[PDB]
Parts: C-alpha cells; structure tokens; sequence
C-alpha cells in the first residue's frame, strides 16, 4: 500500500 | 534509563537509552552563549501528564415552543465553545445552531417547514511524523521537563537552541505558531405539504 | 447509515485530512450539526430489506 | 497496576563490565602483571534461558575467552565444574568463585555501580596460573569508561 | 488476484481485503522461525532476522 | 532534501579512491566532516 | 553513499536487510509501467 | 491538579581557554623554558590567573615534557590545553633540533602514490648519537588523514658518521605496531635535510624528507 | 581498470542505476577480499 513514513534521529 | 542513545549518555537526544538514574548532575540541551543548562540526571515521571491542561466547554441552549389546535411552533438555539487539554487554543470548537419549524393545518391540507442554521470554528492540533505537537512529545527523555520549555524568553526553549534536533521541535513552539483552522457555514431544511381526500 | 431527519436525507459529509501520516486533523461530519436538545426520538432501522 | 518489564532468567547477572585481571604469583595478589588496564567484558543469558547458566565473555581484551559458566541465582554466584571448552579458540577455562555483588562496587565517578569478580585459568596458560578478573558495571557515562 | 489494499503504509503494516477472510486483514513483518519454532537471529548482530 | 532530512554519507570506498587520486572532484557533492575538516568515508552496512 | 550516523531512512538498504515486501521500487514501478509506459502506447496511437 | 515536574537546571557558564605560543616547544639543555602566554576567560571576566598547569620542564635533564595547562568552571567544568617541550643533549651534531617540516618531494610508494608536504615533526637527541623522532611518516596519518598522534611512527635513530642514520626503534600506537625495513637514509650536513623511505604494513612505504 | 574505476567516479552524483549496472557487467570496482571489519581494524589491506 501507499503512504510511507520516516525514521527518527538517534 | 534517561536521555542517550546506545546506552551512553548524551546531552542531545529525543530518547531515552541512557544510562541508569545516577542523581548525578549531568549536562543536557544546547549551548546558548558558552553557557548549558545542568541538572540532576533524575527521573520526572509526570512530564508529559503535566504538559496537558484542563480542557473547558461551556455550552448555552434555549429553546421556543406553543402549539394550538390547527398549528405549532418550535423554535431553538445552541451554543457551544470548547478549548481542549492540550496547552493554547489549538484544540477549539465553536458550535452555534438555530432552529425554527411550524406547521399548520387549514381543513384536509397541512404545510409545515422547518429551516436550520449550523456554524462551526474547528481549530486542530495537527498529527503526524513530522513537526507535529504530539510526535515531537513523545520524542522527549524521561528526564527532561517539558513544562520547563515553554517560556520562550528562556533562550534554551527558542527554536535554534531546544535540546534536541532530531526531526522534532518544541511543543509549545509547534501550537503557538502553526495554523489548521476550519470555519463552516451550514443551512438546511424541509417543506412538505400533506392533503387528506 | 442514512440520516433521515423529518424525513429529508441529512448531509453527513466528513472533513478530515487526506494524508494522515503527516498532517493529520479531523473537522467534523455532517450529523454533528443537529443539536441533541431538539430531538424527541431517534429510530434505528438497522436491516436493509 | 504497574507493567513489570521483564527480563531473561539471570537478567541480574548478565551486563557490561570494567574488569581488570589480577593474578596470584608466589601466593601473593599481583596488580595486573600483563598491564592491560581496565578491560571491557560481557556476561550475559544463554538461549535456553535458564537460570542455571549464562555466558563469560572477554570480548577478546585479555585471553580471547568465551564459555558457559554455571550459575546460583539466588547466591548470585558463578563457576564452572573442572576446565570447560572455549567457544572463542579451541582452548579450555576453569571459572572459579564468581560472585556478583550488587551496588558493592564504585565508580570513576564516586557513585555506586555493582562489582563482579571471579579467578580463571586457562589450560594453555604454561605458567598455570589462576587469575583474578574484578571490576564494576559500566554506566554508560564517558566519565566512567576507559 | 484476491487481495487488494484499503490503507497500508509502504513497506511497512497494511491492511487488505482478501478474498475468503474478513474485511481489514492485517499484514505485518515477522521473524524467521526454523522448522521446530525457534527465533532466526544473525549471527553477528543477534537481530531477529525478517 | 525536502521530504527528508540528510541522510545520505560519503561512502568508503569513493573516499579513499578520489584521496589516493588526488581528484578534486572529492568536493563535488561530498562535504569535508565538520568535525576535522577532511573526508571521511563510512564503510557499508557498518553505521551500527 | 551510505546512511548518516543520526538517522536512519536506510539502514535496511545499506545493511542490506530489505525484502520483497518492503517494496523498495513499486513507486518506481508504477511510474514507469502505469505513468510512461501507458503514455507512450497512447503517443503511438495518437500520432503517425 | 497541581504540576510536578518543574525544570531543575542550573544553567552553567563555562570557561574559555585559549593557548598563546607554539603546541611543541625544542629547547637545549640549560636554556630556560619561558611561558609561552595562555588566556582564560570566563562570563567575560579574565580568569587568567585561575589556569592550573600540571607538569615541570626540567631543562638540565634531556627529554620529554608534557604541561597541561586547565581553567576550571564553578561547576568543576575544565578546559585545557596540553604544551609538550623538548630537551636536546647539547653534544653537537649535523644533526639539528628541532622542528622539522616536511619538505618538497615527499610521496607514497606503494600501492599507489600521493604527494604531501608542509606537515611538521619533532626530532631533538637525547644521547651524543641517539636521536628522538616523533613520527617517520612525516604526519602521513597523525596530520594527514587526522587520525591523531597515536597513529605517529614514534621511534630512535643513532647518527653513523656516514652520515646514514640506523633504527633504533619505532611504534604506532593503535595498530600494533612498527616499520618493515629502513632503507635510502642519509643527511646532507649543509641543506639542512634528511631523507628517509621507511616501509610499513606489509605493503606500504614513503619517500619523505624533512627541513627546518 | 583504469577505464572502469573512472567510469564509477564519473557515474556519481549523475546516474548511480547506471553506476550499479556497470559494476555488475564490469566487476569493477572489485569486490574487496577484507571484510568491513578488517579494513576498520588495518586500513593497510584495503585498496582504495
Ligand atoms: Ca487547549
Ligand atoms: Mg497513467
């Protein structure tokens, strides 16, 4: 499926 | 565990794998002018609980009424103003209707109507993973005061000095400064005419 | 469902954000319009027959 | 009303340490004679996750070791039974009087931090000797590492 | 095919409708397991392997 | 750029080729680290 | 290139612990198949 | 009701230290060591007097001398500074101490080649032959890549009346570690320079040249 | 060799699907015999 996320910083 | 990453500590991040609660004092945040914040390396297990309010709705409803024997009429008005618990007015919602509805019966014919008002002003605070309110709350050490971060005259809360600048930025920046409202007007209603023969 | 108000279909649209992995927000639907205190009865019909 | 974390069967037990090796010569205790300093090491569970046995491991600082030692839960007590394989080189280690002592230890930084401490030989070692491996839990603070 | 997707983020969790199951079927990433249950790990990480 | 923030290093290899070479074009897309001023690549896979 | 110690958009595709479900080309595919591929058959089509 | 978790920083003022004079310093034996000069502020304040320095220089003992130069915040935060000073052995020479730069034609060898030039070493002598040498690389590691002193090729060489100079010893810190072989040695008592090609792991080795 | 590993400079920041192609036809870059973890340990085995 469509939507994509980012990850965070660390 | 407290502010790090790797299990090592630092002054920097949005997380909590950090060494095990020292009371040790430690560093933390930025540096604003050769000068850092310094604080026990303790635990505050009610930062976000305290980051919230009371949300307060105060709602005001009148209503018109009377009828005969050949006609009726029902006449209202609501009022509604809510500003939720997350901190500023991001979480607003003002509801207002009017109403008015008759009918009237003359012999084997009978007209009635009924015509309604509706406005709203929704004002949100925006999710998701990016500089949102919530996203950038959740991104906070177990040992960092986030009711300490409000106060923008305090340079270490401004935006290029807030303690951590992994993907997200201070709360209190995000719903003084950001905008996602809604106003809508509304009107709708019916007429019907019924004949008996 | 249809809501049916006296009897006129009501307009129960929704307005809420279209990428809710970003800017996620939702302003309301079409029902939370009508206010409470002026209903005398509300009638379910659940089957589709 | 309160979520308990969990853990593996010797959670306790298991972590990063700061260990330097002594070693008995003549009868008397000498201070590091090899002169590694402060050396990081490893304990932690075995797959099975019992409660009886869990991993020693030098991460290769001080004789590249690595085996499975018995373990006393409760005492919070480690050994081995006699000269035990290593997993790291095709050697053999005889764990001794392991003990782990919470909160007994100090570190660099004057703040409390559990002790651990065992002796060891290894059978390829041809003066024979038996070790003393004693050192604390490593915090996480640069203040405390080597 | 027999699948088709209502909501489902790139790579990562979706939801589907798949043909004989119920609506909002979910799939997700899981670990490898050997043929007797056990967990697949890398041998250099100890990571669950996907 | 937009989408995301930078997430993108030097890699080793391209590093330690374009400074055996002498290549100027080592700065062309590449950004000395700004913690010594020199280029530094990272070898794959092995951020963790 | 390779991904920047502080974030972590590419740790599968450096590490190489992707997978077919990760779908790592399917806006690419859609493009180029579902976008190009279909306008260029209607081009053909269109024009002699 | 009410909050509990108040911010309880303590916002600290650190310490600036800033060193005046050169970070390695070559005196002979009986020349005074005169304080370089270093300047310490904090909040604005001068706190130069404040500034600790840990280490002596005893100028009628060849060798090596480290100071540490540190000022202190209110909340026991330090900066510092270190200033390394070395001792010659007064006996004369060809042989000149001591700060070195590396010359004009200075390269790699194998596997590839690369040109470097204008690093700086130490070489001072601290026995009538025997000299003290701080990297033989000429800095193609500590100030090259920047990888720091620990990756200097520390060592000794005795000045042989050929004017070749012999090994004596050599060290990396941090890899192992020490050269492979020694070869193309000698000094031109008039330049002032000295040549060297020096082979390391296995399949390294340099072409470098030093001159004051 | 010496066409191939300037082929992969020139191909960066330019066109890296081809890059990864041209890699896979030619085999140049080579494949290093070392692992990451030994050229992070001796850079000395590692050809840039
Ligand atoms: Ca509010
Ligand atoms: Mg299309």
């Amino acid at each position: 499926g469509g939507g994509g996320g980012g990850g965070g910083g660390g | 565990f407290g502010m790090g990453w790797n299990g090592n500590h630092t002054e920097l991040e949005n997380g909590s794998w950090g060494p095990r609660f020292d009371g040790s004092m430690q560093l933390w945040g930025n540096v604003y002018n050769n000068s850092q914040k310094l604080k026990p390396y303790v635990a505050m297990p009610d930062n976000i609980k305290d980051f919230f309010d009371a949300g307060f709705r105060y709602s005001n409803s009148l209503s018109f009424n009377g009828a005969t024997d050949k006609s009726d009429y029902y006449v209202s008005f609501s009022q509604i103003s809510d500003d939720g618990m997350i901190p500023t007015d991001a979480d607003s919602y003002d509801k207002y209707t009017f109403s008015a509805r008759g009918s009237h019966k003359a012999g084997a014919l009978t007209f009635s109507s009924s015509l309604n008002y509706a406005y709203q002003k929704n004002n949100f605070a925006t999710t998701g993973q990016g500089l949102s309110m919530l996203n950038s709350l959740y991104q906070t050490p177990r040992d960092i005061s986030i009711i300490g971060l409000e106060d923008q005259n305090d340079p270490f809360n401004t935006p290029g000095y807030y303690y951590t600048p992994y993907g997200v930025m201070n709360p209190y920046y995000i719903l003084n400064n950001y905008l996602n409202e809604y106003e809508s007007e509304r009107f709708y209603g019916k007429f019907q005419l019924d004949y008996e023969f | 469902p249809l809501y049916v108000v006296d009897g006129v279909p009501l307009n129960n649209s929704t307005v809420y954000s279209t990428d809710g992995l970003n800017s996620g927000y939702d302003f309301g639907n079409g029902a939370n319009a009508i206010n409470p205190d002026d209903v005398a009865n509300m009638t379910i019909l659940k089957g589709a027959a | 009303n309160d979520t308990e974390p969990g853990g593996t069967a010797v959670e306790k037990m298991a972590g990063d340490w700061w260990v330097t090796v002594n070693a008995f010569i003549d009868g008397k205790e000498v201070e590091d004679p090899f002169g590694a300093g402060h050396l990081q090491m490893s304990t932690y569970n075995t797959a099975s996750n019992s409660e009886t046995e869990m991993w020693l491991d030098d991460l290769g600082n001080f004789w590249e070791y690595k085996l499975k030692v018995n373990v006393n839960y409760a005492a919070r007590t480690f050994s081995t039974t006699g000269f035990v394989d290593n997993v790291t080189y095709e050697s053999k280690v005889k764990i001794t009087d392991g003990k782990v002592l919470e909160k007994a230890a100090t570190t660099p930084s004057g703040m409390p931090a559990d002790s651990i401490v065992y002796m060891v030989q290894f059978d390829d070692d041809e003066d024979g000797l038996t070790y003393k491996v004693s050192g604390f839990r490593r915090t996480g603070f640069p203040a405390d590492d080597f | 095919g027999g699948i088709t997707t209502i909501y489902g983020l790139n790579g990562g969790t979706s939801m589907y409708a798949i043909t004989g199951m119920p609506v909002g079927v979910f799939k997700a990433q899981v670990a490898e397991r050997d043929p007797q249950g056990r967990i697949v790990v890398n041998s250099s990480t100890g990571l669950p392997v996907e | 750029a937009v989408g995301l923030t930078g997430n993108h290093c030097a890699a080793y290899p391209l590093v330690s080729y374009l400074s055996s070479t002498g290549d100027p074009r080592i700065a062309y897309g590449i950004s000395k680290t700004d913690a010594d001023g020199k280029y530094v690549g990272q070898l794959p896979g092995g951020k963790t | 290139y390779e991904q920047k110690p502080e974030s972590n958009q590419y740790n599968t595709l450096c590490e190489y612990t992707f997978t077919e479900s990760s779908q790592q080309m399917d806006y690419s595919y859609r493009i180029l198949f579902a976008g190009a591929l279909e306008d260029a058959k209607q081009v053909l089509e269109k024009t002699t | 009701c009410d909050k509990s978790t108040d911010d309880t920083s303590k916002v600290t003022y650190f310490v600036t230290l800033e060193r005046e004079g050169d970070e390695k310093i070559v005196l002979e034996k009986g020349q005074p060591f005169v304080e370089p000069g270093y300047y310490a502020e904090m909040n604005g304040e001068d706190i130069t007097e404040s500034v600790q320095i840990k280490g002596s220089v005893d100028v009628n003992t060849p060798g090596i001398y480290n100071l540490v130069y540190a000022a202190y915040n209110e909340d026991g935060f330090a900066k510092t500074f270190t200033r390394t000073v070395y001792v010659a052995d007064n006996t004369a020479s060809p042989l000149k101490s001591g700060i070195y730069t590396v010359a004009e034609g200075s390269k790699r060898t194998a596997p590839s080649v690369v040109a470097f030039s204008g690093y700086e070493i130490v070489i001072f002598q601290m026995e009538p032959g025997i000299f003290y040498i701080s990297d033989f690389l000429g800095g193609w590691y500590d100030q090259r890549a920047g990888y720091g002193p620990d990756y200097a090729m520390v060592g000794k060489f005795e000045l042989n009346d050929d004017n070749t100079i012999t090994p004596l010893e050599s060290y990396v810190a941090g890899w192992g570690d020490s050269m492979d072989q020694m070869t193309n040695t000698l000094l031109d008592p008039a330049t002032g320079t000295l040549k060297w090609t020096v082979a390391y792991a296995g399949q390294l080795s340099f072409d470098i040249i030093v001159k004051q | 060799n010496l066409i191939y590993m300037q082929k992969w400079v020139s191909l960066f920041y330019m066109d890296h699907m081809e890059a990864w192609s041209e890699i896979r036809r030619t085999d140049c870059p080579k494949l290093s015999s070392y692992s990451a973890a030994q050229i992070q340990a001796s850079e000395s085995v590692y050809t840039p």
